């Protein structure tokens, strides 16, 4: 799982 | 509804939301919320609108805040209460301590605990459970990014380079898996991260240098580099393909100002192959330490072992070095 | 397992440590699901097999996941609310890159982003949420790739320039909203949305950070990314944390932004440093990049590290003259077989989409990066003397052109796998959209008056 904000 | 139909809420009113879909063509990525989380956010609208500062309000970013912990704008509202009302920040960092537990990845968590625990007005020294909460964090994820960010953050807030918690929180760390580069990491800035507190934080000392020289410190404790020295060739021996503490002397050696080469014959130790980084290392000792005899020609030997075997995915790189050594060796050569 | 495909992407390395950790756990599972799919055997992959052993892209399979992906989305999706403006970049971008023509979404784009602008200036997640930079991002980019004027004319660019002031902090760098954290997604998110809109390079007259002695948007940036590196080589998200590829790609991108990669890059960054920690993110046999060091590959990294490459080998090379005699190159510096590989062969999703690796759903997220590294790996992307821009300060950045570097045929460590068939169009490497969007933005606003 990727997150960016 | 439950915000509508409580007397509490009674003196204001939500405002609805506005999606764009009929006020035109239809918006896009649209999600059909829960009705708990559209009226939750429609008496969020306003109270922010209101600037209101109020128990209720805050009871209210609890509750978005248990829908949408991602949802960055109720963090930042919340915190703006906290501080008006001057609530508790012990209790703050307990139901905070839940929620971390909770939700994994997220800037706002970790972020917020940034922003109350700068506070010295609250806390006007480290925590003392704060360390052992940052480790049920790591027992979890022991890489993750925004823990071991908030962690770097602490470090430097309470002075806490030389606290023996820090480097026992990573040699335990290191003892579970000696390959956790977050470890490795928090382990530099420890021993030769910047710390003077009139300059801005750094990564690397030396950044109003010449970018060649970053990272060079401006007064060396030689005892301290031994130690950290010998501390990485222990690890390395314990898995010699690991990069983590191989990067980690590299980093040691340019703080220090010391050559690749003190390192030659450890590296040679490895050479039948146990670790392409010691084929690397050798290959910047001869090409960029060694002004003699063939060292030039040693140095593609190790390039092509790389290129050829040990790490041929990474070829182009291999041949880009070789490529300067041998303009190099020409160079030497012509003059 | 077909002949076309090398040993090096059919076995695992050769050197082995005795010594488990969870990392060689986590390291070991992964090789062991991508060899299957690498050697093309997996009953989920479709052909054709090209004669590198390597799975066409899935075109009509993957526009239809991005043409679903822009449509509505059930309760349990609410984490997503503050990304609503990314989900629109996400898809608009891959179907750009898939060669679509997405003019027809300006009236829906307006609608999406209308009610997402504040009247103080900037854009958020969506109606009630404050302005952050990323959504802004965002938002900015999904206007460029639609085009038109109406679609320009939404932005209030006056109050966008007053609430980008005041992210500008003391050390240099930008919050990514007020009160929120300091990083370089905020640096170079937010110098990208001013950059696309010609916003004044002065800081507005009541911005904080001018007590602060600083007096444009730039003053003390560049700086502030240098103390971003770390003892690494690579580049992390603040100062002291850990190298990182999106991190690299961020404050790479953004010292683009500022002049000429050979000139700021080496200026700023230890180049001698940055290549090998760059060239380490590639493993075998997967062939696509890891983000920090031992960690494991992802497809997105396709775009975050792969997307490094041009800005690197541009401050290598230097700018390449339109007149003059076409200059050498240090070429591509890491494995663009390797990378083509671990998307085509590992990351296509059957039913459509792409993902980070196998044995993850996909999502537009990964859908969009995959693409776009792989759109990189079919072009020759760098910088010229020749800018589209009229002014000076981001005039570099307004002059990358690019030139296809054509599927080869035969071995070779510098070749490009994928079929022209799988070529997709090429994206601007610092504004991860297409040039001409790219373009048109920027000159558009140029030729606006700023707003009194
Ligand atoms: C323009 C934008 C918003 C750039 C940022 C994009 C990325 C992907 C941010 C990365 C931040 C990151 C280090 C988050 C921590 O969690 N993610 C991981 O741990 C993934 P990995 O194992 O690959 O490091
Ligand atoms: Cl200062
Ligand atoms: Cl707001
Ligand atoms: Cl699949
Ligand atoms: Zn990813």
């Amino acid at each position: 799982k990727c997150v960016v904000m | 509804g439950k915000y509508s139909s409580d007397p509490e809420w009674a003196s204001i009113k939500p405002i609805e939301l506005n999606d764009g879909s009929d006020f035109g063509a239809m918006p896009l990525a649209t999600i059909s919320y829960s009705p708990e989380y559209l009226e939750a956010t429609s008496y969020l609208r306003a109270v922010m609108a209101a600037n209101e500062m109020s128990e209720r309000a805050l009871r209210l970013t609890g509750d978005i805040i248990s829908m949408n912990p991602a949802h960055y704008t109720v963090w930042i509202y919340r915190a703006k209460i906290l501080f008006a009302l001057g609530k508790d920040l012990n209790e703050e960092i307990e139901w905070l301590n839940k929620v971390a537990l909770k939700h994994l990845k997220n800037y706002q968590i970790w972020h917020h605990r940034q922003v109350l625990m700068s506070s010295r007005a609250h806390f006007p020294t480290l925590p003392p459970r704060e360390q052992d909460f940052l480790m049920e964090m790591f027992a979890q994820d022991a890489k993750s990014y925004h823990v071991w960010t908030y962690r770097h953050w602490l470090v430097r807030h309470f002075k806490l380079w030389d606290h023996p918690r820090e480097i026992q929180d990573v040699e335990a760390l290191l003892k579970a898996d000696v390959r956790n580069n977050s470890a490795w990491n928090h382990r530099y800035m420890l021993r030769f991260g910047p710390r003077d507190e009139n300059e801005f934080d750094a990564g690397l000392h030396n950044t109003t240098g010449p970018s060649s020289e970053k990272g060079r410190l401006p007064v060396v404790d030689e005892d301290l580099v031994d130690s950290e020295l010998q501390y990485s060739q222990s690890r390395i021996l314990e898995a010699p393909e690991n990069r983590s503490p191989w990067s980690y002397a590299r980093g040691v050696l340019q703080a220090a100002g010391r050559p690749l080469s003190e390192w030659k014959d450890f590296a040679r130790s490895f050479v039948a192959v146990k670790s392409s980084h010691a084929i690397e290392w050798l290959a910047d000792v001869y090409a960029e330490e060694d002004g003699s005899e063939g060292s030039a020609a040693e140095a593609v030997k190790m390039l092509t072992l790389l290129k050829e075997k040990y790490d041929p995915i990474r070829r182009n790189y291999w041949e880009y070095r070789i490529r300067q050594i041998t303009a190099s060796a020409a160079h030497a050569t012509e003059i | 397992v077909h002949p076309g495909i090398p040993a090096l992407f059919r076995e695992p390395p050769l050197i082995h440590d005795l010594l488990s950790t969870e990392t060689t756990e986590l390291q070991s599972e992964t090789v062991n699901k991508c060899l299957p799919l690498l050697k093309g055997i997996h009953n989920s992959q479709k052909g054709p097999f090209n004669k590198y052993g390597i799975p066409a892209l899935q075109r009509k399979d993957h526009l239809e996941y991005l043409y679903d992906s822009l449509e509505d989305y059930p309760a349990s999706f609410v984490a997503l609310d503050a990304s609503r403006p990314w989900m629109v970049y996400w898809a608009l971008a891959g179907l750009c890159l898939l060669g679509e023509d997405v003019t027809r979404f300006r009236e829906r784009v307006i609608s999406t982003f209308t009610a997402a602008q504040n009247s103080t200036g900037g854009i958020g997640g969506g109606h009630g949420q404050m302005s952050h930079v990323a959504s802004s991002y965002a938002a900015v980019l999904s206007i460029a790739m639609v085009g038109g004027e109406e679609a320009f004319k939404l932005i209030d660019r006056k109050a966008m320039w007053k609430w980008l002031g005041k992210l500008k902090q003391p050390d240099g760098g930008f919050t990514v909203c007020e009160g929120g954290e300091e990083d370089v997604r905020g640096a170079y998110c937010a110098m990208v949305v001013h950059a696309l809109l010609d916003l004044p390079l002065a800081l507005p007259p009541e911005a904080e950070a001018r007590q602060n002695g600083l007096e444009t948007f730039t003053d003390g940036l560049p700086e502030y990314l240098s103390r971003c590196q770390t003892y690494e080589g690579g580049i992390s998200g603040s100062p002291g944390s850990e190298a990182h590829g999106a991190y690299a790609f961020c404050a790479l991108a953004c010292l683009c932004l500022l002049g000429r990669p050979e000139v700021v890059v080496p200026r700023y960054m230890n180049i001698a440093t940055l290549l090998p920690w760059l060239s380490a993110r590639q493993y075998a046999p997967e062939g696509g990049f890891s983000g920090r060091t031992n960690k494991l590959v992802d497809g997105c990294y396709s775009h975050w590290v792969g997307n490094c490459w041009p800005l690197v080998q541009a401050a290598l090379d230097g700018t390449q003259p339109l007149a003059g005699p076409k200059r050498s190159s240090v070429g591509n510096l890491y494995s663009r077989e390797g990378l083509t590989r671990y998307i085509l062969s590992c990351c296509q999703c059957k039913l459509g989409g792409l993902r980070d690796k196998p044995g993850k759903h996909p999502d537009s997220y990964h859908t969009c990066y995959a693409l776009t590294g792989l759109s990189t790996v079919q072009y020759y992307h760098y910088c010229t003397d020749s800018s589209v821009s009229s002014k000076d300060d981001f005039s570099s950045a307004f002059s990358w052109k690019h030139d296809p570097n054509f599927a080869s045929d035969g071995q070779g460590s510098d070749i490009g796998v994928f079929t022209e068939n799988d070529r997709l169009v090429p994206f601007h490497p610092i504004f991860v959209i297409p040039h001409k969007s790219a373009e048109d933005i920027r000159v558009w606003f140029e030729n606006q008056s700023f707003d009194l």
